[PDB]
């Protein structure tokens, strides 16, 4: 069980750790988060009390190094940093734990929610979508644009999601215009799965990452990517049975976790109505259709 | 974006553009079967592809054989239209290719956009204009070449005959839309108006009668009257 210590908390801030969140007061003796489950990526996220604009945060994996948070009064944010000295780090953590100045990652034993949201999400894939190769962790915020959003403007601060565009030469084989536009199986199976992602696990990892950035940061480009990757599967007549069954589980947990009050901005009416009621896979997403009909019957 | 009353003069500028109307591509007669069910029988159709500035009409005749063994024909008809318009553009020398294609029906936008991905600089646009191009098959010579076709065929016409020798494109288009609107509202009455005087004929190389400037004013008046007479019925006003 790993630890992300904080040097201090000089500004009042709501701190998120995965699906959990805690309010910290200005100069409250808060020194970090302990008992973080090994085996998953995690995200530690921030919303300042005095400017609720720019949700921002850090994707990390405690297996990849010793990470801590320190407030930078110049750039005005909580920064993740790596401590290269193991013994300094162990001694910092032990002291803060002994003084009980850390919140405990509040996982219920029964509760698979975070695993279910991050099953296919790998740090090495995150670091290719979010390019900052000198760090082992990845910064995301509310305002970062996607490579696709930037085509339609600082390339170094972009989310390099896989570009999906249903009216593109990539999506449509010369001579198969109607077939490929009305049945996206070519685009899903040959171009995206065999060609770019190599397997369904990488495709799902990116889909899950896009959703979590949408939810945790209100990142609009991430929301677009999540819906595009759902629509590409639902709009394909030919999808492996294991991928459909896995997609239904993925979406079920995403819809289960979404704050009820954000359904209006986080869910695209057209995409969900099409996916559940008109698409080739209208009858393949039993769990998802049932939770959407019971939780968000207005949208549908 | 969409072509409307506000940007109407744009049709007659020097940027090559085509209207595409797909309303006569898939045509059927509905009939009873021996068992008393209903079935359709396709008849020959056409794509109506028109340069509004020059009057050049690219009439692609859609022979019933293209529907043989196909499903969802009303959907397929839009994609076949887009395929043939795309083929027409690729067949034209670069300096003759349109800068814009305006579809008369919004359901043509995605099919045509997807077929024209190779031409990213050709704008595909809808229109808010309600254009009466469905009535093209009320022009006897266009109806005759479509119905007689035994195979896919493209036929080239000038839908303005020689009018551009005497009038501007704007005026020619206005005359064409009035004639087609009349033919669409009351075909019998419109054709009566066009041929009632046997001394005015249609040249072998023309679609419409050889009216003098004064005769066109009389005809145009008679077409407006026909359209208002008919409208006073439809709505009881």
């Amino acid at each position: 069980m790993n630890t992300v210590p904080f040097t201090s908390a000089p500004i009042e801030v709501t701190i998120g750790i995965d699906q959990y969140s805690f309010n910290v007061k200005e100069n409250q003796p808060f020194h970090g988060i302990k008992d973080i489950p090994i085996g998953h990526v995690h995200v530690i996220h921030f919303q300042h009390a005095d400017n609720s604009s720019m949700r921002y945060g850090y994707w990390f994996d405690c297996r990849m190094g010793n990470f801590y948070i320190q407030y930078d009064p110049k750039d005005g944010l909580y920064k993740m940093m790596e401590e290269r000295d193991g013994a300094k780090f162990e001694n910092i953590v032990h002291n803060f734990k002994e003084r009980q100045m850390m919140v405990s990652y509040p996982k219920i034993d029964e509760d698979d929610t975070w695993y279910n949201l991050t099953e296919f999400v790998q740090m090495d894939k995150i670091r290719k979508i979010v390019r900052k190769d000198e760090n082992q962790f990845s910064y995301v915020d509310s305002s970062m644009t996607t490579v696709q959003e930037n085509e339609l403007s600082d390339p170094a601060h972009s989310l390099n999601y896989t570009v999906i565009n249903f009216k593109s030469r990539e999506a449509i084989r010369p001579g198969h215009e109607m077939e490929d536009f009305l049945d996206k199986s070519y685009y899903l199976n040959t171009v995206m799965l065999q060609g770019i992602f190599k397997n369904s696990s990488n495709y799902f990892g990116e889909l899950q990452f896009a959703f979590l950035n949408a939810m945790f940061f209100g990142n609009y480009g991430s929301s677009l990517q999540w819906h595009a990757m759902i629509e590409l599967i639902c709009s394909s007549a030919t999808v492996p049975k294991h991928m459909l069954d896995k997609l239904d589980e993925i979406l079920y947990y995403q819809i289960k976790t979404l704050p009820e009050q954000y359904s209006d901005i986080l869910l695209n009416e057209r995409v969900w109505n099409i996916c559940l009621y008109s698409s080739f896979q209208k009858n393949s997403l039993h769990n998802t259709e049932k939770i959407m009909e019971n939780k968000y019957p207005e949208l549908l | 974006g969409a072509m409307n009353s506000s940007n109407y003069a744009e049709l007659f500028n020097n940027d090559i553009k085509l209207f595409v109307d797909d309303t006569n591509v898939y045509r059927v007669t509905v009939h009873k079967t021996f068992e008393g069910n209903v079935a359709t029988k396709a008849i020959n159709g056409c794509i109506f592809t028109l340069n509004p500035k020059t009057g050049h009409l690219f009439l692609k005749i859609i022979h019933t054989s293209v529907w043989a063994g196909q499903k969802r024909l009303s959907q397929l008809a839009k994609w076949k239209t887009a395929e043939e318009v795309s083929a027409l553009v690729r067949s034209l020398p670069k300096e003759e290719q349109p800068k814009q294609i305006i579809v008369t029906r919004k359901a043509m936008l995605d099919p045509l956009e997807v077929h024209m991905l190779d031409f990213p600089n050709i704008a595909i646009r809808p229109t808010e204009l309600r254009l009466p191009f469905s009535a093209a098959m009320s022009i006897d010579k266009l109806s005759d070449v479509v119905m007689k076709a035994t195979e896919p065929q493209m036929v080239l016409f000038n839908i303005y005959d020689d009018w551009l020798d005497r009038i501007s494109s704007y005026t020619a288009f206005s005359r064409l839309t009035l004639l087609l609107r009349a033919l669409k509202t009351n075909e019998e009455s419109a054709k009566m108006i066009l041929l009632s005087d046997p001394t005015i004929t249609i040249k072998s190389y023309h679609l419409w009668p050889s009216f003098t400037d004064e005769q066109w004013i009389t005809i145009e008046s008679q077409m407006r009257d026909l359209i208002l007479t008919e409208y006073g019925r439809k709505y009881n006003v």
